[PDB]
């Protein structure tokens, strides 16, 4: 039962952690597009 | 010194635009992913 019960518990908590990892990352990819727009052309060199 | 400047933001902007068709590319891994993984999902639901 112990084992039964902790095989499941570790199979979970790696998938959970892995699928939150990726949707972390992902999320963190998307505000960096917001960042790298954020990162406007609207610059210096209109002062050049 | 005037066209430096208007070239260089020039330059600049070539640089962007490959950075965000990387991203969109990686956008499409992300879907790609998760189809993959819903589709087959639903099917184990079905299997069990």
């Amino acid at each position: 039962r112990n084992l039964a019960a902790l095989e499941a518990k570790i199979s979970e908590a790696k998938t959970k952690k892995n699928m939150l990892q990726a949707r972390a990352k992902a999320a963190k990819a998307n505000a960096e597009l917001q960042q790298t727009l954020g990162g406007l052309g609207t610059s210096s060199a209109t002062s050049a | 010194d005037p066209e430096k400047v208007l070239e260089q933001a020039v330059i600049d902007m070539q640089e962007d635009l490959v950075q965000l068709r990387q991203a969109v590319a990686r956008t499409i891994a992300e879907e790609k992913r998760t189809e993959q993984r819903l589709n087959q999902d639903t099917q184990e639901a079905k299997k069990w």
